[PDB]
RNA sequence: AUAUGAAUUAAUGCGAAGUUGAA
RNA sequence: UAAUGGUUUAAAGGAUCCGUAGAAUGAAUUAUAUAUAAUUUAGAGUUAAUAAAAUAUAAUUAAAGAAUUAUAAUAAAUUAUAAGACUAAUAUAUGUGAAAAUAUUAAUUAAAUAUUAACUGACAUUGAGGGAUUAAAACUAGAGUCUAGUAGUAUGAAUACAAUUAUUUAUAAUAUAUAUAUAAAUAAUAAAUGAAAAUGAAAGUAUUCCACCUGAAGAGUACGUUAGCAAUAAUGAAACUCAAAACAAUAGACGGUUACAG
RNA sequence: UUUUAUAUAUAUAUAAUAAGGAAAAGUAUUUAUAAGAA
């Protein structure tokens, strides 16, 4: 599913900041700070490294990465700035949670705690797409062809049963 | 309109009055500003004032979207004689079974009749219908020739 | 109990009545031929022949 | 006392003195009649005395 | 991702103690830093007295050096410092605690947060600078 | 009870309740973002004494 | 398949005064 | 000729949850003809911020620890080896989890709270059938004793409301004191309910959805089917016999039933 | 409550002030109908 790759392949980009930072503003803040002294080179560009190194991705949990991933994905699908509620953006943001929780059952399969939780949040999308369907039909089937399903996916009852499993291979 | 809220407000009432509270509140909406309006009139509640869920209003204030979710109906209970006023309060219509009367089987409750197992009138009870979106007393509803839903019954 | 299980079967249990003469067919008296005659004790507390 | 002044005995989990402190001879953490700590209290410095034990200190 | 490690290394020469915990100092500062890491504190706890005879492979230990070395660094790379801590011979033990920063993200080393000191900021006390 | 229950906003009263809303949200945003800046600085303030070269790795064990 | 009969055969109901265990 | 019935204890709440159909039920205002359309935010949700150990819950990996067992040595004891299972205080299962369950340490991943702000605009409740997990036991295959299994046993849910007191518990204040207010947990109540025992914010007042019961025994038996190599499990009668049978409570004598006295 | 007055920075703290009083005599048909005992 496009989307689900660009969103993906934003977590792994060769520098991309956590904690809601990117490299263009703290540039700009670190070199403002150096300006205001005005008013050797070696150690400072070090530790603007270690800074870095600090903020980065690849040392931030996995949590940090999904919750940037949601953040894309409520800007991709937002009516207006600020929007986080419309079905759409609940459909987008409870996909990539699914995704996540989809590749944290598929490390490990014994977990059924957070098997049933996963069942849940796909029903979950399951339901409000269902009301999407209802009140908005164009939408609806924007949104489902862009998160990657088709309207049978969505329409018909479902569960993880383990024969679901069988079928798509799922570990 | 939900019968849902209304039978709660009914039970709501049963409670308060067999604990013999003075002042009471109910949501603010059509169906149970009607219904506390007919119940007024017919002497069963001391009064009705405007409110929020805090309690009643102080002075006036306009009903908007911005303040209606926190709007309530203040009802005052009335106490005679060491007795309750309204003693009781029962909803007919259920919300699975629905009672929409015609009104010849209004007249045949109002005589004594059982229709649709409806228990008939009785001297000094009250039975509510709603007609077009109008709750009034089944027997203004019949003087009107209005076809209508009978809701409940308050002794 | 609920509306719907009422619709959907169930109610008051039948006041099924059955017949204590069933090999009768429902037929008031029916002939017969004797195969043999027997003498027997009654329960007790009734003693008999 | 000074988990009493409103610290975190995780915190204490590099210091055994202080860990020692709420002791028995044996090493017994003592109960919380004993220490009078809060609960949250008394279930912090039992995770961080038993911390200290597993890390060796 | 902020991880404290203490370990506990062995004294076999009696003269100069300290050595083996320069070098494995040295070397897991390396590792931490050639695999996009930060080393921010190494605080040399002194020489103390084992709890217990604990043994480790064959030799048994009394005494050892404990220090603790708290550093910024990524989930893989922790888990082969500590592969390489177990197998490695000086390290009686080692223990690798995470440390939360959630709602700060400069946090001081565990001893020093337990003096008072929640940031190393405290620590070297002031920077001067403002707006 | 003829009567409606509620007056309906008009337009011009959406148009300024979306001007306030939207200025409490972007409040919390600029708050937000003034914390994480602050935290950035002290961050940054305080990078000297980290230790992200090994020649200073040395120099720091030899120290300490 | 719907019935009707069957040597051979499964279970259980009753009752007669009792017989045996101590669940 | 009693369902103007019941399900803690007389027959009967399904182990726990998830959720499809429902010819089941379900927010607010306006307008038009019993719904439709447009608006609205009280239900239900989405994203952030803060506070808190969201520590306990799952899986996985990596460690620690007491002792046990066996082997070897030295003269039950002291050492050295390997093996596995278990987690001694904290301790209350307080808590966490839908239940079954779960308290030695660390980490990775996942989830669970409240309040505020913003957003959607009824998207909700229950849930036949169905699906997940389901102790111990039973055995089946693949691997060298282990893994992968078959199988599925052994006071329902939600919403509105409901007088006190006394304790705690968690916050919010005001200057230890206001014997401080707001909430939840615990105990005795009032009213109310009940056949009573007893319940007493639920076994109360009401609404909605599902499951279950129709005298005792025959009988959870037989037969058939369903799965299973099989074991077993599920579904599940009928004839005959009887006026019984059962529940709570009352007084009694009875027990090696308890003590205690005279 | 409301209205004003002073003071202070359209607003805030203080002081005063309050319009709701009317009387009169006479002017049935009720409806359908549910019992238990051993
Ligand atoms: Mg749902
Ligand atoms: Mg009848
Ligand atoms: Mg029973």
């Amino acid at each position: 599913t496009p989307f689900i790759t660009r969103i993906m392949a934003e977590l792994k980009e060769p520098l991309v900041l956590s904690k809601g930072y990117n490299i263009e503003e703290v540039d700009k803040f670190l070199a403002a700070i150096e300006s205001a002294k005005r008013e050797d080179i070696e150690k400072l560009e070090d530790r603007r490294e270690a800074i870095l190194r600090i903020l980065s991705m690849r040392n931030s949990e996995n949590k940090n990465a999904i919750k940037m991933a949601v953040e894309l994905a409520r800007k991709e699908f937002e009516r207006f700035p600020g929007d986080t509620g419309s079905s759409e953006v609940q459909a987008a943001c409870m996909t990539v949670r699914i995704q996540n929780m989809a590749n944290h059952i598929k490390e490990h399969r014994k977990d059924f705690a957070n098997t049933r939780n996963l069942r849940i949040l796909v029903q979950q999308r399951q339901a409000i797409l269902r009301y999407l369907k209802r009140d908005n039909p164009e939408k609806y089937y924007w949104t489902i062809q862009k998160l990657g399903l088709n309207d049978a996916a969505i329409t018909d009852e479902f569960n993880m049963d383990r024969r679901y499993m069988q079928d798509y291979e799922f570990f | 309109m939900s019968l849902v809220k209304l039978a709660n407000t009914c039970a709501h009432l049963q409670n308060c009055s067999k604990v013999r509270v003075a002042l009471t509140s109910i949501p603010y909406t059509k169906l149970q500003l009607q219904f506390a309006y007919n119940l007024y009139q017919q002497g069963f509640l001391s009064s009705l004032q405007k409110g929020s869920t805090m309690g009643p209003d102080k002075d006036f204030v306009e009903v908007t979207p911005d303040n209606i979710s926190t709007r309530r109906l203040w009802v005052g209970l009335k106490y005679r004689d060491n007795k309750p006023v309204l003693s009781s309060c029962k909803l007919i219509s259920k919300p699975n079974s629905r009672i929409h009367l015609p009104m010849e089987d209004m007249k045949k409750l109002c005589s004594g009749v059982t229709i649709r197992n409806i228990k008939p009138l009785q001297p000094g009870e009250l039975i509510l219908v709603r007609a077009h979106n109008n709750i009034m007393d089944i027997n203004e509803a019949i003087s009107k020739k209005l076809d209508g839903e009978v809701l409940c019954r308050v002794k | 109990a609920t509306l719907n299980q009422i619709k959907r079967g169930s109610g008051p249990p039948r006041r099924k009545k059955i017949s204590t003469a069933p090999q009768l067919d429902q037929c008031p008296q029916r002939k017969g031929v004797v195969l043999r005659v027997m003498v027997l004790k009654p329960k007790k507390p009734n003693s008999a022949q | 006392d000074i988990m009493k002044s409103g610290a975190n005995p995780l915190e204490f989990y590099a210091r055994p003195r202080i860990l020692s402190r709420y002791v028995t001879s044996t090493g017994r953490i003592q109960h919380r009649d004993i220490t009078g700590l809060s609960a949250k209290n008394q279930r912090r410095l039992s995770k961080a005395i038993r911390r200290c034990q597993a890390i060796g200190l | 991702m902020l991880y404290e490690l203490i370990g506990l290394v062995r004294i076999t020469n009696s003269n100069a103690p300290k050595l083996e915990a320069k070098e494995l100092s040295s070397t897991i500062g390396k590792l931490i830093i050639q695999n996009r890491g930060v080393v921010r504190d190494i605080v040399p706890m002194g020489i103390r007295y084992l709890p217990k005879i604990m043994k480790k492979d064959q030799e048994k230990h009394f005494r050892a050096y404990h220090f603790l070395m708290l550093f910024d660094s990524s989930a893989a790379v922790q888990s082969e410092i500590l592969r390489t801590l177990k197998k490695d011979p000086r390290v009686i033990r080692s223990s690798i605690v995470k440390v939360d920063l959630d709602k700060q993200l400069d946090r001081a080393s565990s001893l020093h947060r337990s003096l008072g000191k929640k940031s190393i900021l405290e620590l070297v006390n002031e920077d001067y600078q403002s707006i | 009870m003829s009567q409606p229950l509620l007056r309906n906003r008009s337009p011009e009263e959406s148009e300024l309740l979306k001007l306030k809303r939207n200025y409490n949200r972007s409040l919390l945003n600029f708050q937000a973002h003034k914390k994480k800046l602050n935290e950035l600085l002290n961050l940054y303030h305080v990078a000297n004494e980290f230790i992200v070269t090994e020649s200073q790795l040395l120099k720091k064990i030899d120290k300490v």
